[PDB]
C-alpha cells in the first residue's frame, strides 16, 4: 500500500500492523428480590 | 484522445503526474515523457500519423485554452499584434481610420488562421515589421 | 400515504409494494384533477412571469429544496406535496355534485 | 364623501374616512405642491391605495397641468388590486359628477399573463411565449406571406386585427383591469399585451411593477413612452433595494458556458451557409455598420433586439462599431475566444472576488479583447441575429447570457464585483463552479428614475426606519414620516415569545436547526395556537430549507397529527401554480369554517403580495427572525461595500433586512379598523428589536409582552380573542377613529 500511495494510485488496503486489536442482614427474603440495579 | 497520450497511450490513471504539452507548429497533444524521449537529442519529425512537420523541443509550451482552434487563433493574434500595434492617438483621433485599420488587422488574422493567402500575408507581415 | 419519509432499510411488504407505481400514476391524475386556472388576485405564477427576462443571483441553498451529496432530492418535498394534496382533495370533495 | 383641500376638491369613494387617510392625503398633496420626493408610512389597517388614487386623480383632473400618474408596485397581484380600486373610484366619480369623465387607466405586464393564443398561451415559461409571439409579430411572416401567399408561415389573428382599427379606438374610455381586459379582448379577438403597450403613451394612469421601471432589459421601451412630468408612486417600496440589485446581476454556470460554445459553433455554421447562398444580406449589414448606425436606426419599431440591453440607456456608447467585431466571422471568433476565456477562468480552486477592472486587465493580458469591443457585444449580436434569418433560436438562446455578462462587465466598474466559487453548493460530491457578477450599489439602477422624475412618493406600510432609505439609495426627501393609527380599541395584539412552556430559550439559528428541544417547543407552540385560532393561522419560516427540515421533524414526532385534528395543513411549494392552488384551498377552508393553517417562507412568494385579512388571517407565527444566510459571498461583499461607502454597520444592515421582512409579513393581517389578529414573534432575539419595528406596531407592543412564555401567550391570545369578539360601541368610534363628513368639517374648522 505504501508503494501504491507513493505512485499516486489509491491503495485499497492497509498495513495489518496498523489494525489495532480491540453479612446480609435479612435472609428470609432471599431469592425474592430481583436486582433492579438500574431503574 | 480524451485523457491519454495518443502516441504512448499513457493513461492518467496509471500516470497521475503525466502532463501534456503542445507545439505551435501543428498543435498536437503530446506528453512530457514522449517529448523528452523523442526530442532530447535534437529536432525530429512530429510523431504523428499524417504530420511530417519538424519541431524543436524548446518550442513546446503548456496549453492555456481547452480548444485547439481558439488556441491557434490566439497565438496567431499574438504574433500579429507583436507587429501591427497602434493606438487611437496614432491616427490623431481619427476613429474612421482606426476602425479601418482594426478591420484590416482582423482580416489579416483571419487569413492567417484559415490559410487563405499564406504567402502574401506572411510577406506583408515581414515588410510591415520593417516599416 | 401517512406522509412519512420512506426508509430504504424498512423491509415493507412484497405484495403491497406492487401498487407504489400505480400510486404515483394516481397522484399525477389527481394533480391534473385539481389543477385549474386561478384568479389573478392570488395568481403566484403571474408574479414570477411578470418579467420573463429576470436574471440575477441564484438563491442560496437555504432558499432551495434540500438536496443530498449525490445532488438528487432528499424527498422531504414529497411529503409536503402529499399533505398539501390531501388537504386539497378534502376541500374539493366538500364541493361535490350534491 | 366629497370634501375640499386648501384648493383641491377630492371625492372619497366611501361615506366615512379615517383621520390617518385624511392626514396622508394632506401630506401627499403638500409633497406634490412643493416638489421633490417624500417617504410616507401608513398603517396596514387603514386604506392606503384608495386614498392615494383618490388624491392623485383629483389633483390631475383639477389642476391645469394634468400631470399623468405612474403607479409602481412589487407584484402583479398588487397591480390587479390597484386596478380594481381605481375602477371602484372611477365608478363613484362617474355616479357623482353625472358623466363619465375622459379617463383611461391600464395595467401593464408580460405576454405570458395576457396571451390569448390557444397554441402559444399553453407554455410553462415566459421566454418561450415571448419568442413565439415575436415569431408571429416580427413582420418576417407578414412580409413572406405578402411576397408569396403559398408560404406556410402563420400569423396571430389577434395582432393582425389591430391594424384595422386606430390606436385611439382600441378600448372604450374607462379603467380596464386585467380580468376585464382579457374578457373584452377575448370577446373582440384582440391582443391585450399589444393594446397596453401601444396605449401606455395615452393613458392617464399606468400601473406596473418595479421591474418595468428599474430593469433596463424591459424598462427602456416602456419609459420612452411615459411623460417626464408625471407623478411617480412607489407602493410597498420597502423591498426595492433587492429589485434594484437583481436588475444588474448575472450568474454563469459550467452548463451555460458549454451551451454557449455550441451556440457559437451553430452561429458560425449558419454564417457559412448564408455566405454560400445569400451574401448580400451580410454586405448590406456591414455597409450600414460602417456609417455608424446602431440597433435603434436599423431595427424597425415592430421588431425587437434579440439581446435586451443589459445596461442603462445613459451608459450606452453612441460611437460607431469599433471595427474588430464589424464582420460576422471576426465577431464570431471574438465571441468564441471570450467563451474560452470564461471556461478557463471557471477552473479556480478557491473563492476569488475581483473588480471588473481587474477582470478586464487579465482578459486583455491572456487574450487580446479590449473594453470597447466588449461593450458592444450585445448590440452586435442582436444585429447579427436579426440579419441571419434565424427563425429558430433554440441553439442561440445560450449566447444571450454571454452577451449580457460582457456588456455589463465592460460597462460598469464601480459598485460591481465578480465572485468565482468552485462550490455552488458546498454539499456536493463533485465541484460545480459558478461565476456571479453582482451589483453592490443599489442606487445605480434607481438614479435615472430619481433624476428623470421630479416628484416621487415612496409609500408603504412597514417602511421603517425611514432614515436608512435615503442613505442606501442616494436621494433626498422633502418629508419622511409615519402615521400612528388612532384606534379607539386595540385591534391587533403583537407579542414576542422568547422561550417555550418549559422555560427553554427558542431560536431559529441554522446551526441548531436540528435540535430536539427547540423543534419540540416550536411544535408545541404551533399546536397550542392552532387549538385556539378560530379560522386561519399563517406560519412564516426564515427559509424554505429550515421549513422543510422542521416540518419533517414534526412529522416524525407526530405534532402534525395533532394539528390535523383541528385544521387542514397547506404548505408552500417551489411550484408557483401549486402554491397558488394551496392558497385557494386555504382560503376555501377558512371560509367554510373547517379551519386551516398555512406554512410559508417569510421571504417567499406569499409574503410579497398575498394579503390575509378577516377570516383568512387571524394569527401570524413568525418562527424566528428571517435572517439571511450570513455565509454568503454576495451578501458579505454587499455588507462590506455598504460599510465602506454609506458607513452602515454589517449587524445593523442585517437586522434591518430581517426586521423589514418580519414587518412585511406582520402587516398582511389588517385591512380595515374592524379587523383583528394576534402577531407572535417566536424567537429570543426579537426581545431587543422593538425599536426597529414599524411605529404603529411598536406602539401596540406592550412592555409586558417583550418576553413571554408559550402558555402565557396562549392565555393572552384567548383573552384577546374573547374581548375582540364583542360588539363595539358606536359612540366609542363615532368621531375618534371613524369620521363622517360633519366630523371632517369640524376637524378642518378646528385646525384652521
Ligand atoms: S400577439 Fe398577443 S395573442 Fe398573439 S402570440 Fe403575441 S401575446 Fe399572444
Ligand atoms: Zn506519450
Ligand atoms: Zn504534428
Amino acid at each position: 500500500p505504501r508503494k501504491l500511495q507513493d505512485l499516486g494510485l489509491k491503495p485499497a488496503s492497509v498495513d495489518p500492523a496498523t489494525i489495532k486489536r480491540q453479612k446480609i442482614t435479612n435472609t428470609h427474603m432471599t431469592g425474592i428480590l430481583k436486582d433492579y440495579s438500574h431503574r | 484522445n480524451k485523457d491519454m497520450c495518443p502516441i504512448c497511450k499513457t493513461d492518467r490513471y496509471l500516470s497521475p503526474d503525466v502532463k501534456f504539452l503542445v507545439n505551435p507548429e501543428c498543435y498536437h497533444r503530446i506528453c512530457e515523457s514522449c517529448v523528452d524521449r523523442i526530442f532530447s537529442l535534437g529536432p525530429a519529425q512530429c510523431p504523428y500519423k499524417g504530420c511530417d512537420k519538424i519541431l524543436r523541443k524548446n518550442k513546446f509550451k503548456t496549453q492555456i485554452f481547452d480548444d485547439v482552434e481558439v488556441e491557434k487563433e490566439v497565438d496567431i493574434r499574438k504574433r500579429v499584434f507583436n507587429v501591427f500595434n497602434k493606438t487611437i492617438d496614432d491616427f490623431n483621433g481619427d476613429l474612421v481610420e482606426y476602425n479601418k485599420y482594426l478591420e484590416e488587422v482582423e482580416d489579416i488574422i483571419y487569413k492567417l488562421d484559415h490559410g487563405i493567402d499564406v504567402a502574401k500575408t506572411e510577406e506583408k507581415l515581414r515588410t510591415y515589421e520593417e516599416l | 400515504l401517512r406522509g412519512e419519509k420512506i426508509m430504504q432499510n424498512d423491509r415493507g411488504d412484497v405484495i403491497i409494494d406492487r401498487y407504489l407505481t400505480l400510486d404515483q400514476e394516481f397522484d399525477r391524475k389527481d394533480d391534473d384533477m385539481l389543477l385549474h386556472p386561478v384568479k389573478k388576485i392570488i395568481d403566484l405564477d403571474g408574479n414570477i412571469q411578470d418579467d420573463p427576462v429576470v436574471r440575477g443571483n441564484r438563491p442560496d441553498f437555504t432558499m432551495q429544496p434540500g438536496v443530498d451529496i449525490n445532488g438528487n432530492s432528499d424527498g422531504t418535498v414529497d411529503i409536503l406535496k402529499g399533505m398539501n394534496r390531501l388537504s386539497e382533495k378534502m376541500i374539493m370533495a366538500l364541493k361535490n355534485e350534491y | 364623501m366629497k370634501f375640499y383641500i386648501d384648493d383641491l376638491p377630492v371625492l372619497f369613494p366611501y361615506p366615512k374616512i379615517y383621520p390617518e387617510q385624511y392626514n396622508y392625503m394632506c401630506d401627499i398633496k403638500k409633497t406634490l405642491d412643493v416638489g421633490g420626493n417624500s417617504i410616507l408610512e401608513m398603517p396596514s389597517g387603514t386604506g392606503k391605495t384608495v386614498s392615494l388614487l383618490s388624491l392623485t386623480i383629483a389633483y390631475q383632473m383639477h389642476y391645469p397641468e394634468h400631470r399623468k400618474i405612474i403607479y409602481c408596485s412589487r407584484t402583479m397581484s398588487e397591480i390587479e388590486k390597484a386596478l380594481v380600486e381605481l375602477e371602484n373610484l372611477m365608478d363613484y366619480r362617474t355616479k357623482e359628477l353625472g358623466y363619465q369623465e375622459d379617463f383611461r387607466g391600464l395595467g401593464l405586464t408580460s405576454r405570458k399573463n395576457l396571451c390569448l393564443h390557444p397554441e402559444v398561451s399553453k407554455e410553462r415559461k415566459g421566454t418561450v411565449v415571448d419568442e413565439k409571439c415575436r415569431r408571429m409579430t416580427n413582420g418576417q411572416a407578414k412580409r413572406k406571406l405578402e411576397e408569396d401567399p403559398e408560404a406556410n408561415v402563420e400569423l396571430c389573428e389577434y395582432h393582425e386585427n389591430l391594424y384595422n382599427i386606430e390606436v385611439e379606438d382600441y378600448l372604450p374610455k374607462g379603467v380596464f383591469s386585467f380580468e376585464k381586459l382579457l374578457k373584452y379582448c377575448e370577446e373582440k379577438t384582440l391582443c391585450p399585451y399589444f393594446i397596453v403597450r401601444r396605449m401606455i403613451s395615452l393613458c392617464n394612469i399606468i400601473i406596473y411593477s418595479y421591474h418595468y421601471l428599474l430593469d433596463p432589459k424591459i424598462a427602456e421601451r416602456v419609459s420612452n413612452e411615459v411623460s417626464k412630468d408625471s407623478i411617480v408612486i412607489f407602493d410597498e417600496a420597502h423591498n426595492i433595494d433587492n429589485v434594484c440589485i437583481e436588475s444588474l446581476s448575472l450568474d454563469l454556470t459550467t452548463d451555460a458556458l458549454r451551451r454557449a460554445t455550441r451556440g457559437a459553433n451553430a452561429l458560425d455554421e449558419r454564417i457559412s451557409e448564408v455566405r454560400k447562398v445569400d451574401s448580400q444580406k451580410l454586405q448590406d449589414e456591414y455597409e450600414k455598420l460602417v456609417q455608424g448606425l446602431h440597433s435603434a436606426d436599423i431595427l424597425t419599431d415592430q421588431e425587437e433586439p434579440f439581446v435586451e440591453t443589459p445596461v442603462l440607456p445613459q451608459d450606452l456608447l453612441t460611437e460607431a462599431i469599433p471595427g474588430n467585431i464589424r464582420r460576422a466571422e471576426h465577431f464570431v471568433s471574438f465571441l468564441k475566444r471570450l467563451i474560452e476565456y470564461l471556461k478557463t477562468r471557471m477552473k479556480v480552486l478557491h473563492v476569488i472576488s475581483e473588480t471588473p477592472k481587474s477582470f478586464l486587465q487579465h482578459l486583455k493580458q491572456l487574450t487580446f479583447i479590449e473594453r470597447k469591443p466588449l461593450r458592444f457585444c450585445s448590440e452586435r449580436l442582436s444585429l447579427l441575429v436579426r440579419t441571419l434569418e434565424v427563425t429558430e433560436v433554440e441553439d442561440f438562446t445560450a449566447l444571450k447570457d454571454i452577451a449580457t455578462f460582457a456588456t455589463l462587465i465592460s460597462t460598469y466598474e464601480e459598485g460591481f464585483l465578480l465572485i468565482i466559487e468552485p462550490y455552488e453548493i458546498e454539499n456536493a460530491a463533485v465541484p460545480n463552479p459558478i461565476m456571479r457578477f453582482t451589483c453592490l450599489d443599489a442606487s445605480i439602477a434607481i438614479k435615472p428614475v430619481f433624476e428623470r422624475f421630479s416628484s416621487v412618493i415612496i409609500t408603504s406600510g412597514t417602511i421603517s426606519p425611514l432614515d436608512m432609505y435615503p442613505r442606501m439609495l442616494n436621494f433626498k426627501t422633502v418629508l419622511q414620516k409615519s402615521y400612528a393609527m388612532t384606534l379607539a380599541k386595540k385591534s391587533f395584539l403583537p407579542m414576542i415569545i422568547t422561550k417555550g412552556s418549559d422555560q427553554v430559550a427558542i431560536s431559529s439559528r441554522f446551526e441548531i436547526r436540528n435540535d430536539p428541544s427547540i423543534v419540540r417547543n416550536y411544535g408545541s407552540m404551533l399546536v397550542e395556537f392552532a387549538k385556539i385560532t378560530p379560522d386561519g393561522m399563517v406560519v412564516f419560516f426564515p427559509s424554505y430549507l429550515y421549513m422543510e427540515s422542521i416540518v419533517s421533524m414534526w412529522q416524525t414526532m407526530g405534532i402534525l397529527d395533532e394539528v390535523w385534528k383541528h385544521k387542514l395543513i397547506l404548505v408552500e411549494t417551489p411550484d408557483a401554480q401549486e402554491t397558488s392552488l394551496a392558497l385557494e384551498t386555504y382560503r376555501k377552508a377558512c371560509s367554510n369554517g373547517r379551519g386551516a393553517i398555512l406554512l410559508s417562507v417569510a421571504r417567499g412568494k406569499v409574503s410579497e403580495g398575498i394579503d390575509f385579512d378577516h377570516q383568512y388571517g387571524r394569527t401570524v407565527l413568525m418562527i424566528g427572525i428571517p435572517f439571511q444566510y450570513t455565509e454568503s459571498r454576495i451578501l458579505k461583499a454587499r455588507l462590506e461595500f455598504m460599510r465602506e461607502n454609506y458607513r452602515i454597520r454589517e449587524n445593523d444592515f442585517l437586522s434591518f433586512d430581517a426586521m423589514r421582512h418580519a414587518a412585511q409579513c406582520l402587516g398582511r393581517v389588517l385591512r380595515g379598523k374592524d379587523d383583528y389578529g394576534v402577531m407572535v414573534l417566536a424567537d429570543r432575539r426579537f426581545s431587543r428589536k422593538r425599536s426597529q419595528l414599524p411605529k404603529w406596531i411598536a406602539q401596540g407592543l406592550s412592555d409586558a409582552d417583550l418576553n413571554l412564555s408559550t402558555d402565557m401567550a396562549i392565555s393572552n391570545t384567548k383573552q384577546f380573542l374573547r374581548t375582540m369578539a364583542q360588539p363595539t360601541d358606536p359612540k366609542d368610534q363615532e368621531g375618534v377613529s371613524v369620521w363622517s363628513y360633519e366630523d371632517l368639517i369640524k376637524h378642518q374648522n378646528s385646525r384652521k
